[PDB]
């Protein structure tokens, strides 16, 4: 262990040495931020070239962030990453099944091997992240596969926390940017005209802070928390609201999903990071599940942050010079649906 | 085990034999999770529900003032004493002084080098002890 | 014309110090003693007021000492006890003055060492 | 006692000036949140103004008050004549820093010196 | 040992008396250092009058302001010691007029007497906190736009209380209380032995 | 390992620093290298070790090799001399 | 008025300058220069550092005239110690002081042209500048930021080949000034860009505390090198290049002349440098020689105390001004009896000059302001300190 | 009311304390003899008027000021405390 000395800011010590395999991610970026702010020792396994992880260097202090070369297929790389970590956090995930990695791999196969080694190593706790409402029978292969994982990893690593976040709201997120980027599309398809798929977003930071707090709290063991949010929404208001802040016309036109799953298939064929995914589409119209579960935010210590509050920052880049100065007050809020 | 500090590591008060109260100053912050002795007990009290009224040193001191005078006035020996009434009660007390000679425990200097905890934990004191022995 | 104020000059509001370090910092006004190593007394002349010592945790990467307290290395020097007390009052720091202790006069005479009976 | 007056002969006259500055800031908060594209709410900001104007509510001496507004006016000038960019303004909100608890038990659990 | 000409210590000394006589309402002390430098000392109210006499007197033309500075003797009731160093290109001599100002007792501004002071007076306010009445535009010059505290005051920590880093979460530079990774080692250097009577 | 037995414990995490990198140490250790040099058998009670090279060496010091049992060692070089 | 700031990254802004300009059309009606972008705390750090360990700071205030800057601190500290440098050292400081004014002027004339748009003069002279730094590096070991001029005397003797090499540089340097002389002194384009721009009247220059080539350019005859001769400037002969009218041309022409006059002073210094010691022989002020500290106890004690504690200069205060290439550079060093200073106000020729930009750049275009900053030779290290 | 301790914080050489100290001199011994276990604490404050602090059971402390009170009033007040 490492006795925590310091005042609490950078150049201080908190005693959490933590491997974080998928740090380069949108959620990840945030996880390393708090861990680094707190003063924790963060080992970031990376596969993308050094150029892309530079954004993580200034976070954390000198000799507090260590970057290791790692390959998912190669078991040895995971082995050495967790050699000297006592906390392992797994954020490995993707939306597009890539040529050399299947949803199973990114969600269930890999995240197993990882926790498996972590145990061999003797890491005190492992945090595994799987998408919210993930039935072993859910339509989207992604969600189901993720469900498959949360089970397995429990056998490789017992009492391994399993936070299960909803789609995340944050700058650089998809949930909010995706819809806002429908601008290019003249019309914005919305299955069931964006109805009956009530959704509860959660700010990225809230998720991050929550995750971090898990690392430094004994109360969470085998817990399957669910960071959800401060307000639910029918996809209709969300879509329009977005377009509202973006100040771009909103033209909700219903599109039969059966045909739309096909549109997802189309972009899905794209070689360079398909923008929409068959598995995405389903997910988007996959209704958010209700909140009866080990609570996440608040329960883990952070009060959720309403979407409207920070939406202005996430959607600003999509506006035009004409609306750049416009502020949240000028715009209207969307409506929640306790349903 | 509730680790505490040592006099190099806290702004506590001590008093020698003629009652001159004196103040240790914090030379080094206490090590590990170890904490100042007064706070461990203020905290245990808050976790118990009888919660000592003092929360900042200056307050623990004000407390010392109500139970005793010397504690708050530093570097100040207390002049008056009441020996005469002490004797009266001594005269009431009847006890036998046993013939066993009264002997100081520190007969020679090896006796002296290691006594308290810090002393006992001293490698320098240990080297001194073996040099004598 | 001058105006009247009985308010102890407190200028804590203008100094620009973070709230935490004005209400939790005790400074001691003391005349420095002499390290017994040297017999010079030129460092036991002026009064100094020194802020209370704070955390000095070891740094993980190089093992250098690291401190989170800004007012640590600051020791202001004041010529007289009255002036130093004034600085604490207007800046709002708590003070606990220690009286100067000067060596008492000691009678010495080389003849004594050759005393018939000492 | 026997002090020379800086700009305000008495707390009364001085308070007049504080009123003016408050108004100034009050009228300005909205503009800044728009010219700096700050992600804050005008109402929220206006409360902050109140916070600061009261953080120094205790001052009783006229001279100290007068300097306080001189300084206050200077800050406004840096924010209406914009020389202070967002990073500077948002700092007022202490958005990134983690708040420290003031509960004794809380401090005991975390810091050697509270 | 430096060569010293007493011609100057006499010339300057005399001038000192001349200034003092001409401006007795404000001159408190007038000394010449052993380094042949005059240093009339004036009551703070004499800032405007003493300077003006030196800027515009045939027998003492002191046209340019070399510098305006404020030492801070914390012990001294009047903390700051505003020092104005002036040069006379006509008589090739410099003089220093030094006054005393406390934190909340402002000094007059001489921007009128010398416009050079427009900037230095802003510099003294930013670093030490002395205020100058009738200044055209007094505002921080050297410190950051949002800086709180006057830095060159002897009571201000060197490292200060705030430092800046870029935070990704908020994608903007953000102050945090200073946390230093090797505190300034404060070597004690004074020797316990004096050098001479001085 | 290092000159002073600086070896991070099997559980310390600064060992992560050495992961995928070389922990810099020097094979040539002084404690040993001085030993190799033999004791100089001078024939005068007090000899001086200028440090070798005069101005390019260490401050000059005189050593008393009078103690028959032990050998004088320059506080600077560590070189030993015996009478 | 379309407020526009000359932001720092722009090349003409010397790296750090935020001139809030009010553009009344292209004509600029007001400038409010926002310096402070390079304030390092140089004068609050010096209070915590001994007199020798604060010398280095003075090489970084104006970073283009290093040694002349460290000749102002060296003269100050020396005054407060009533000690004088040995004769050879004083000539070496005058030799290095004029190499620095040639070095600053090559900096000021060529970078001004870089701003106006002439690019070749910078390249030709900058090769002549590395020839010069070499002289710094060969005498101190640092191309710039030498630390050679010490509070008492200078640090080490000149290497045995430097004065021959300084002759060869000075012998051929004047043709190099002559060459930019032809390329940028009669070009109608330069004259038009520089002549009648930023005229400053004589009394206004004294009142604004300009004190430099800006003072001399408008015809006021003031050189601290002849008026108040510091070091040996009493035994070297030179002509101050007083300009007549004050336009940015007359100021350029003056800067080109001072480079020529400095070659006249450098010539005299090589011709008449005395045999002798380079640092005063008082071990109390200047550190003892390497051989002496390793063979004599009084010298080791003096080396140990001087490096660890300090000179302990006698209590007093002094304002010492030397003619730095930019203008009058002065240090007001207030000293308690302690080995570390109490206050060190660096008067920067430049704090006064930048103040003059608003008055000097009056009724002038956006382009004229680029010339106005160029003709003040402002380095923000000295202004920001 | 369980009485655990009584503290008489008299102030030496103080005008008011005269009564308190007189009590100590004349009746302290007696009180102790009577109550030979109870701890009666004679302590010496300064620049404070005398206070007869009493600690009752379960950490409750009560205060009776003795400023400028006669010797028997001090005796009566003390007797009222241990009822
Ligand atoms: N809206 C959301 O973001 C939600 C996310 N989640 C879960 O949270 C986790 C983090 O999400 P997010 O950050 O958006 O995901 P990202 O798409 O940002 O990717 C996360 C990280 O996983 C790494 N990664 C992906 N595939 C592989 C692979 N085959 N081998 C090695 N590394 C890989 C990536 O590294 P690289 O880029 O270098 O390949 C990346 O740094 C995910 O696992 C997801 O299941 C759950 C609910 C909502
Ligand atoms: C969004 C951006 C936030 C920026 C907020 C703003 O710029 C910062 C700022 O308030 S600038 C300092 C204001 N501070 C004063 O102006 C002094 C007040 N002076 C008093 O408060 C006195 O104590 C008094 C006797 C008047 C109490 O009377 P009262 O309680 O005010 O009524
Ligand atoms: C000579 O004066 C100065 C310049 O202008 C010619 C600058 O460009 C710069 C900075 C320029 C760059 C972009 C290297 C500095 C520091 C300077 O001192
Ligand atoms: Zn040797």
């Amino acid at each position: 262990a490492v006795i925590p000395h310091g005042k609490g800011g950078r150049s201080s010590v908190s005693g959490v040495v933590a491997t974080v395999f998928g740090a380069t991610g949108f959620l990840g970026r945030y996880v390393v931020n708090h861990l680094g702010r707190m003063g924790s020792q963060v080992i970031i396994p990376y596969r993308c070239d050094v150029y892309d992880i530079m954004h993580l260097r200034l976070m954390g202090d000198l000799g507090q962030l260590t970057f290791l070369e790692w390959d998912a297929r190669d078991k040895d790389s995971i082995r050495k990453a967790v050699q000297h970590s006592n906390v392992v956090i797994n954020l490995i995930g993707r939306e597009w099944e890539t040529r050399n990695f299947d949803f199973e791999d990114v969600f269930v196969n890999i995240p197993r091997a990882i926790a498996q080694a972590s145990k061999e190593a003797g890491v005190e706790r492992f945090i595994h992240v799987s998408h919210l409402n993930a039935s072993m029978k859910s339509s989207s292969k992604s969600l189901r596969s993720k469900a498959v994982g949360e089970k397995e990893v429990r056998s490789v690593f017992p009492e391994a926390i399993i936070i299960r976040p909803s789609d995340i709201f944050g700058r650089e997120d998809r949930f909010l940017n995706h819809f806002a980027n429908y601008r290019w599309f003249l019309a914005v398809p919305l299955v069931s005209l964006g109805f009956k798929t009530v959704k509860q977003p959660v700010y990225v930071a809230d998720v991050s802070k929550g995750i971090v707090n898990a690392t430094k709290d004994p109360d969470a063991v085998g817990k399957t928390f669910a960071f959800t949010g401060p307000n639910r929404y029918l996809l209709f208001h969300l879509v329009k609201y977005i377009f509202g802040m973006t100040h771009r016309t909103f033209i909700p036109y219903p599109l039969p999903l059966f045909v739309y799953s096909w549109i997802g298939k189309l972009f899905g064929l794209s070689p360079f990071e398909p923008w929409t995914t068959k598995d995405k589409v389903e997910r988007i119209h996959i209704s958010d599940v209700m909140p009866t579960d080990l609570p996440g935010l608040e329960d883990l210590g952070v009060q959720p942050t309403p979407l409207e509050l920070k939406s202005i920052e996430v959607l600003r880049r999509h506006r035009t010079y004409r609306w750049l100065s416009s502020e949240i007050e000028e715009t209207k809020p969307a409506k929640t649906v306790n349903y | 085990i509730l680790p505490g500090a040592a006099y190099t590591e806290k702004s506590a008060t001590y008093v020698n034999t003629e009652g001159r109260a004196q103040q240790t100053k914090v030379a080094v912050t206490p090590p590990g999770l170890a904490r100042e002795d007064w706070k461990i007990i203020r905290a245990l009290s808050e976790i118990a529900g009888i919660t000592l009224p003092y929360d900042t040193l200056d307050q623990v001191r004000n407390r010392l003032e109500e139970v005793s005078p010397n504690l708050v006035r530093y570097d100040d020996i207390e002049e008056t004493n009441y020996f005469q009434q002490a004797s009266e009660l001594a005269k009431l007390v009847n006890q036998e002084v046993l013939a066993d000679p009264l002997v100081p425990p520190q007969l020679t200097i090896k006796d002296f080098y290691m006594t308290d905890s810090i002393s006992r934990a001293s490698q320098t004191m240990a080297k001194c002890v073996k040099a004598v022995t | 014309q001058l105006i009247t104020v009985d308010e102890k000059l407190d200028i804590t509001t203008l100094t620009g110090v973070p709230e935490e370090h004005i209400k939790t910092r005790k400074v001691r006004i003391f005349v420095p003693a002499r390290n017994n190593m040297q017999s010079g007394v030129n460092n036991t002349k002026k009064w100094k007021m020194e802020f209370d010592t704070r955390e000095r945790w070891e740094n993980p990467l190089m093992g250098w000492a690291s401190t989170a307290d800004p007012l640590s290395n600051m020791v202001l020097t004041f010529s007289a006890k009255e002036d130093a007390i004034a600085f604490a009052e207007k800046n709002g720091w708590s003070y606990d003055v220690e009286e100067k202790k000067v060596p008492k006069p000691k009678s010495k005479s080389y003849g004594a060492n050759f005393s018939w009976n000492k | 006692t026997s002090v020379k007056p800086i700009f305000s002969r008495d707390l009364n006259e001085a308070k007049r000036r504080v009123r003016e500055l408050y108004r100034a800031w009050y009228r300005e908060v909205p503009n800044t949140v728009h010219l700096m594209q700050l992600d804050i709410t005008v109402k929220q900001g206006r409360d902050k103004v109140r916070e600061m104007f009261m953080k120094n509510a205790h001052v009783t001496d006229p001279r100290v008050v007068d300097l306080l507004v001189i300084k206050g006016k200077m800050e406004l000038q840096e924010t209406i004549k914009v020389w202070k960019q967002r990073t500077h303004v948002m700092r007022f909100f202490h958005e990134t820093e983690t708040p420290r608890p003031k509960d004794f038990l809380s401090k005991f659990y975390m810091g050697h010196d509270p | 040992v430096r060569p010293r000409s007493d011609v100057t210590h006499k010339q300057l000394s005399a001038f000192g008396e001349y200034v003092a006589e001409i401006l007795p309402k404000y001159v408190q002390q007038v000394q010449v250092s052993c380094l042949d430098e005059l240093e009339i000392c004036i009551h703070p109210d004499g800032v405007i009058p003493t300077l003006t006499f030196l800027r515009d007197h045939t027998n003492a033309q002191f046209k340019s302001l070399a510098d305006l500075t404020a030492v801070d003797v914390p012990t001294r009731q009047n903390r700051f010691e505003i020092v104005y160093n002036l040069l006379s290109l006509r008589f090739n001599s410099r003089i220093r007029v030094k006054t005393y100002a406390d934190e909340l007792t402002p000094i007059d501004s001489i921007v009128s007497v010398h416009i050079a002071a427009n900037w230095y007076e802003r510099e003294v306010w930013d670093m030490f906190g002395v205020f100058f009445f009738n200044h055209p535009d007094l505002r921080r010059i050297l410190t950051d736009y949002g800086f709180e505290g006057h830095p060159f005051r002897k009571d201000f920590p060197l490292t200060g209380y705030v430092e800046l880093r870029y935070d990704d979460e908020v994608k903007r530079v953000v102050a945090e209380p200073v946390e230093l990774a090797q505190e300034f080692r404060k070597f004690d250097l004074n020797s316990p032995w004096e050098a001479f009577p001085a | 390992i290092t000159h002073t037995g600086q070896v991070y414990d099997e559980k310390d995490y600064r060992r992560v620093r050495f992961v995928d990198r070389q922990k810099e140490v020097n094979e040539n250790f002084a404690i040993d290298l001085i030993a190799q040099q033999p004791v100089n058998e001078v024939e005068h009670r007090i000899i001086a070790c200028d440090g070798g090279g005069g101005a390019l060496g260490h401050p000059k010091v005189y050593i008393n090799l009078d103690k028959e049992t032990k050998t004088g060692t320059c506080g600077y070089c560590g070189l030993q001399f015996k009478q | 008025n379309m407020t526009l700031n000359f932001g720092p990254q722009h090349p003409a802004a010397h790296g750090v300058l935020r001139l809030v300009l009010e553009l009344s059309g292209e004509m600029v009606r007001k400038c409010d220069p926002h310096i402070g972008l390079l304030h390092r705390g140089t004068e609050k750090l010096i209070e915590y550092k001994t007199y020798l360990q604060a010398l280095p700071y003075f090489d970084r205030l104006d970073y283009v005239s290093m040694m002349c800057n460290e000749q102002a601190y060296s003269i100050a500290v020396e005054k407060l110690l009533n000690i004088q440098p040995p004769p050879r050292a004083q000539w070496i400081r005058v030799l290095f002081g004029e190499i620095t004014r040639i070095l600053n002027h090559i900096m000021a004339v060529t970078t001004h042209a870089l701003d106006i748009g002439a690019m070749t003069p910078f390249f030709w002279m900058f090769e002549e500048r590395e020839k010069m730094f070499e002289f710094y590096e060969r005498v101190s070991g640092a191309r710039m930021h030498a630390a050679y001029i010490r509070p008492g005397g200078v640090h080490q003797d000149l290497p045995l080949g430097l004065l021959d090499d300084i002759y060869e540089f000075s012998k051929n340097f004047s043709l190099r000034i002559d060459e930019v002389e032809e390329m940028l002194t009669n070009n109608r384009i330069w004259r038009n860009r520089t002549v009648d721009i930023g005229v400053v009247t004589a009394e206004d220059a004294l009142n604004y505390g300009f004190s430099g080539v800006m003072l001399r350019g408008s015809g006021i005859q003031w050189d601290l090198r002849k008026t108040q001769p510091y070091d040996v400037y009493d035994q070297v002969e030179f002509d101050v290049p007083i300009g007549s009218r004050g336009d940015c041309y007359d100021r350029y022409l003056c800067r080109v002349e001072e480079m020529r006059q400095s070659l006249r002073i450098i010539e005299q210094c090589l011709n008449k440098m005395p045999p002798g010691e380079i640092k005063v022989d008082d071990a109390k002020v200047s550190p003892p020689k390497r051989a002496e500290m390793k063979t004599s106890m009084e010298s080791l004690i003096h080396h140990f105390k001087l490096y660890t504690e300090g000179y302990q200069v006698p209590p007093g205060a002094t304002y010492t001004a030397i003619e730095a290439p930019k203008g009058e550079f002065g240090v007001y060093l207030v000293s308690d009896g302690s080995s570390r200073p109490y206050r060190c106000k660096i008067k920067a020729p430049g704090f006064a000059h930048l103040a003059g930009l608003d008055k000097m750049s009056k009724g002038h275009m956006l382009a004229d302001v680029v010339a106005i900053i160029g003709t003040q030779d402002i380095v923000f290290g000295e202004i920001d300190r | 009311l369980g009485l655990r301790e009584i503290r008489v914080h008299l102030c030496q050489r103080s005008p008011g304390s005269q009564g308190v100290r007189d009590f100590i001199v004349q009746r302290y011994v007696e009180l102790k003899k009577a109550h030979p276990n109870l701890p009666i604490l004679i302590r010496e404050c300064s620049e404070v008027q005398p206070k007869l602090w009493a600690r009752y059971a379960f950490g409750q402390e009560k205060t009776v000021s003795l400023n400028n009170l006669s010797a028997d009033e001090v005796t009566r007040a003390m007797q009222n405390v241990l009822s």
